[PDB]
């Protein structure tokens, strides 16, 4: 790979191929193992594909709780959960795009405040909140698996994800506690090894 | 933004002296064969984009760029014991001067790595801010030129076009910084790409909204969320989610089998209307675009199509007997025309277009309406045009420039 | 220039397949595409000048009704092309009284003449002079000048007439563009009688001519209908002269409150552009058409294309 | 001499068919980008060259040409389970058929002296008269094709350049036979379009006294010069095939060429593909236009 990095992929790798039969002989397999420039596109591959299939799931079911809202409508403990459930999607990286949940939660409970048929709209939107954090957990699982794999071998940094509004490119790379951010590419040889053959091994790579 | 005003040359190749001042908005420039109006637009491209070591490959004398701001630009070329010199003084006093020599040693060791003078220039251009506003620069030959690239090129990186236009036409030639087809459509993508990220961030902050609305709460509006239901389905940006009419119908037949439930289906309305008008604005100025390039197109349109399970968007011309085909089945003409109605769109960069014989290879009847195309995209750039051709100019009579070269005799 | 000649403008012709329409000026062109446009905002007809053609010929070069008739003669039955021209003063009888021999568009194979002098004498509704200058005012005693102009309206498009009559009689047509001044201008009980100065730059002998000629043409034009009479003024002579004929009356109605500052109001409004005036006259035009009965525009050149 | 009188165009990449009837001497051509004009042009100067190994690589299903003689090449491409053919016949009997894997095949052995599919072509073209004039083809950006070997060919060798025009435009693109920098009508028809000096009779006749060579001139007194360079009888007896002669040129100049072009009286055919309409001005009795029919697929 340091080879490679001053003149590749699991498909297009016939220059290094042709290397490595060079000097070890034409038995030589071809080099099929993935370069972490692959890992990294196919990461953000991955979040796009899964910032997709949640903008699917909220518009699911922001229909299917208009309808039911709408069908059934003709508890302080309820409250604490949804002030909860709405805390812990505020305190998501995942939510980079939307974090303006305590904000509808305070004007819904500031409403209801002042003043049966609202247990049901709660019950609900506990239900819908909920459904969200589910599908953010499934549509992620596997990104945040393997980030999680890498992670517990890194010491002083870690691997992590990020969306910003502002842009509109989910940022894939090193994060310090610093708050500082860097790319894949200034990890040392064996942090690299370890990036790839955990990458291998996981779900998001090809059966093989 | 910053625009130029007013160009004033003296003894350009020692023949010809030339002064002819600019508008910020079209600058339509006619002329006879040989007037000088391509080396004018190079003269300008290397002003803009603050190349003056191309100035190395000029014989002038004396370059005045005054712009719309007050910023004025003296580019001297002075032979000193037999050794030739570039000046560039600015009019807030800074200047820099260099060798021709050193810029040609420089050349050579880039055609055979960045050296010190060219630092030196980036530092003088950075120091002095001399480089805001950037320059397109669309060659006669740039249809060959795009072949070349699609049969073997990026804004960032087009040091190979770059080398083999200047090898071939002379190295006072720019850099090649208009955008490519094969550009064209990457931006596209990544401009769809944008627009179904602010799409999704949308859908998320209207499944969080829409609650608020129904916790603060007849006919006409069921024709009305019908319609929107049918038209969302019946599109293309909703090829993720186009279930709404079986919502419709369910809500409808929920109200018919059995105060705040009018409250609710009217934020619903709105909050539908509101959906549709996001989307509607995060695609509008591609859908302008393609609104502007499909004008033109007879057989074929240039549409975006989705995947439910493809998530890779196809972006390409749409038949009417439903084939789907690259942007590389079209003409010369064709292209050349997706390419300039992109540079005066406003998903390109800010730039000063500067285009030599935009006619090449156009039917008559696509010259008489690519401007009024360019126009209505409201880019606000500046846009510098050499044509011979009449059709391309009719409309904007009071922006034709003449050139007339001042021969001088030695 | 870079331009068609009209060998190049009838290849052209054979080239194109649109739908075309050849006016003389660019200010027509301008004008049509606004009418155009109110209609049909998307329409897609391509209006040509032949201002903008080339002509060898130097008597043909400024000649654009030549250009006109020479290439309706050569391309002469096509259907997909229009040409527009001004009637000038032809077809008028001027038998002691101004008659209108053809008191409707001229139509003779796509090629059209306007129904007054030029395009402009269209903006002549009292209307659209009192919408324009209303809209184009320096906006101090507007609507008194404008109540004051509508009463001088009715009569003074008989002074206009005779200006034209008697410009074109020398042959002088831009003669009263720059003798005759606003101040020289009086305003009566709906009349106005333009003073004969004494001082001017131009020789005695023009001036003299051009008074004996209005003076001897101001009666025959006075026993005319104040309809025909509103057509036959000269479309470039009457923008100006109606320009100095409101400045003229908003310093006579407006010295009383301010001198100075009615002079200033008067000066601003005499040095105001001729492009200006056309433009705003042109949209209030447009903006007439059908709301008004008495508001007239090439219909059977627009239902043709 | 053998032109050109009638092309077929049938099933064009399955999509437009053509049929133009062509005249002797000059045939002007408008039309729309995309209908076909440079492929028409591209048509022609592969097939009076001979070249007919290029409709391999060219997507259609039946071609016919017939010439003013009333000689007819019918050309047909088939798919005879999954490995197409080329069938060229004549109105003679005498036809070739050969598959198109065979004709890559044949261009793999060039990349890597004719090959065997080559010497056919020849053999073909040889035995059967079908090349009795040539086409002396001028691309539409032929100031670059004279640049590319200016900072690095002639009117016979130029096989690199028009190799490297197949690689950039498709290698439908046939033999670049255009002239490179009866006589002395030819020095007149040049000095009538001169402007600081004149051509006449190797150099040049400044007022100045400088006898300048033939390349130092700029690019669209060069474009002049190869158009009007074969369009007298010095050039090779070729129909001249020119893909749109307003590039680069003024539009005043273009009148009075295509008269000094018909000056030299030639009797080659003379067919240009043009969308400026000061190329014909006067020359519309030979204007053709290009209106390709659309077909379901
Ligand atoms: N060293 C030089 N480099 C470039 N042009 C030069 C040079 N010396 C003299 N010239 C002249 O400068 C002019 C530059 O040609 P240019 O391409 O700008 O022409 P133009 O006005 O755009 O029109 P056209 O291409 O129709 O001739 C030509 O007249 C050329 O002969
Ligand atoms: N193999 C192919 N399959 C399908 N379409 C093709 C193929 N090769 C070319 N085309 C397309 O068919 C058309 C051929 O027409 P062509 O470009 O020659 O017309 P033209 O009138 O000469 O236009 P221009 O001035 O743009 O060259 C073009 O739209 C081209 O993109």
């Amino acid at each position: 790979e340091a080879w490679s990095s001053s003149s590749r992929s699991s498909f297009y790798n016939r220059k290094a191929s042709a290397f490595a039969r060079e000097l070890f002989g034409q038995f030589l397999p071809s080099i099929n193992y993935p370069s972490p420039m692959e890992i990294e596109d196919r990461l953000r591959e991955e979040i796009r594909r899964a910032q997709l299939g949640i903008a699917a799931y909220e518009s699911r079911t922001f229909s299917e709780s208009f309808v039911k809202v709408f069908s059934a409508l003709f508890t302080g403990e309820l409250l604490k959960e949804i002030e909860g459930l709405a805390i812990a999607q505020d305190s998501s990286i995942k939510n980079g795009y939307y974090a303006e949940y305590s904000k509808v939660y305070e004007e819904i409970r500031s409403l209801i405040n002042r003043n049966n048929s609202v247990s049901g709209a709660l019950v609900v939107y506990r239900d819908a909140l909920r459904d969200r954090q589910d599908y953010q957990e499934k549509a992620f699982s596997e990104i945040d698996n393997y980030m999680s794999s890498v992670n517990s071998f890194l010491e002083d940094k870690e691997m992590a994800y990020d969306f910003d509004l502002r842009r509109k490119y989910p940022k894939v790379g090193l994060k310090f506690p610093d708050g500082s951010w860097s790319p894949i590419r200034v990890l040392s040889s064996g942090e690299r090894q370890l990036l790839t053959m955990l990458y291998a091994a996981s779900k998001m790579g090809d059966d093989a | 933004i910053r625009t130029i005003s007013k160009i004033e040359l003296s003894k350009i190749h020692n023949r010809y002296n030339l002064t002819v001042d600019f508008f910020n908005d079209l600058n339509v420039i006619h002329g006879k064969n040989g007037a000088g109006k391509s080396t004018l637009i190079h003269v300008i491209a290397n002003i803009v984009n603050g190349d003056f070591i191309r100035f190395a490959f000029l014989i002038f004398e004396e370059i005045k760029a005054t712009y719309s701001d007050g910023l004025k630009i003296v580019i001297r070329r002075d032979k000193i014991d037999e050794q030739s010199f570039i000046s560039v003084t600015l009019s807030n006093g800074k200047y820099i001067k260099f060798a021709v020599g050193e810029a040609m040693a420089t050349v050579r060791e880039i055609e055979s790595v960045k050296s010190m003078l060219a630092m030196d220039i980036d530092k003088f251009v950075k120091e002095n801010e001399l480089q805001k506003v950037r320059a397109s620069y669309f060659p006669a030959f740039r249809t060959m030129l795009e072949a070349w690239s699609s049969s073997s090129r990026s804004s960032f990186y087009n040091r190979k076009a770059s080398a083999f236009a200047r090898e071939l036409f002379g190295q006072f030639l720019p850099s090649i910084n208009y955008p490519s087809p094969m550009e064209i459509e990457d931006r596209l993508r990544e401009e769809i790409r944008r627009a179904q990220l602010g799409i999704a961030a949308y859908e998320s902050r209207t499944f969080s909204e829409s609650f608020v609305k129904v916790f603060s709460a007849t006919g006409e509006l069921l024709k009305e969320i019908e319609g929107l239901a049918i038209a969302q389905d019946s599109s293309i940006k909703n090829g993720y989610y186009a279930e709404y009419s079986k919502v419709y119908e369910e809500i409808r037949s929920l109200i018919n089998r059995n105060n705040s439930v009018s409250g609710a289906l009217v934020v619903y309305r709105d909050a539908l209307r509101d959906r549709q008008d996001y989307q509607e604005k995060a695609f509008s100025e591609i859908d302008n675009y393609m609104s502007s390039v499909n004008s033109f197109l007879e057989d074929k349109e240039m549409a975006y199509d989705f995947d439910l399970r493809r998530k890779y968007p196809k972006v390409g011309l749409k038949f009417p007997d439903g084939s789907w085909s690259p942007i590389r089945v079209l003409s010369s003409g064709e292209r050349q025309l997706l390419t300039m109605l992109y540079a005066a769109s406003k998903m390109g960069d800010d730039a000063i277009v500067l285009i030599d014989q935009p006619e090449i290879s156009l039917h008559i009847d696509w010259q008489e309406d690519l401007l009024k195309r360019m126009l209505s995209q409201l880019s606000g750039r500046q846009i510098i045009v050499c044509t011979h051709s009449p059709s391309i100019a009719t409309g904007y009579e009071d922006f034709m420039i003449n050139i007339s070269p001042e021969f001088i005799s030695s | 220039s870079c331009a068609y000649t009209i060998d190049s403008y009838i290849t052209l012709l054979t080239m194109s397949s649109k739908k075309r329409l050849l006016v003389e000026g660019r200010h027509d062109r301008s004008h049509l595409y606004q009418l155009i446009y109110k209609f049909n905002p998307a329409s897609k007809v391509k209006i040509d000048t032949a201002q903008d053609i080339k002509a060898s010929d130097k008597a043909m070069s400024k000649n654009n009704r030549l250009k006109i008739e020479t290439i309706h003669s050569k391309v002469k039955g096509k259907d997909n092309i229009s040409f527009l021209c001004d009637r000038a003063f032809r077809e008028f009888a001027f038998n002691d009284q101004i008659e209108d021999l053809l008191n409707s568009h001229y139509c003779d194979d796509s090629l059209y003449w306007t129904l007054g002098h030029s395009l402009e004498n269209y903006f002549f509704n009292p209307s659209i002079i009192i919408d324009a200058f209303q809209f184009l005012s320096p906006s101090e005693y507007k609507y008194k000048a404008i109540e004051l102009f509508s009463e001088l309206i009715s009569s003074s498009f008989a002074v206009l007439a005779a200006v034209s009559l008697a410009a074109k009689d020398i042959d002088k047509a831009g003669l009263p563009a720059a003798l005759i001044d606003w101040k020289d201008i009086v305003i009566n009980d709906g009349t106005i009688k333009l003073i004969r100065r004494d001082s001017y730059d131009i020789d005695s002998a023009c001036v003299d001519s051009f008074f004996n000629a209005f003076d001897a043409v101001l009666p025959r034009v006075i026993a005319s209908d104040v309809g025909i009479c509103s057509r036959v003024v000269r479309g470039h002579t009457g923008i100006l002269l109606l320009q100095k004929l409101f400045s003229a009356c908003l310093y006579y109605v407006g010295r009383e409150d301010d001198a100075l500052q009615a002079d200033s109001s008067a000066n601003y409004f005499c040095n105001l552009s001729e492009l200006s005036l056309t433009t705003a006259l042109a949209e209030s035009w447009v903006r007439k058409i059908g709301v008004l009965e008495d508001v007239y525009f090439p219909d059977s050149l627009l239902k043709n294309i």
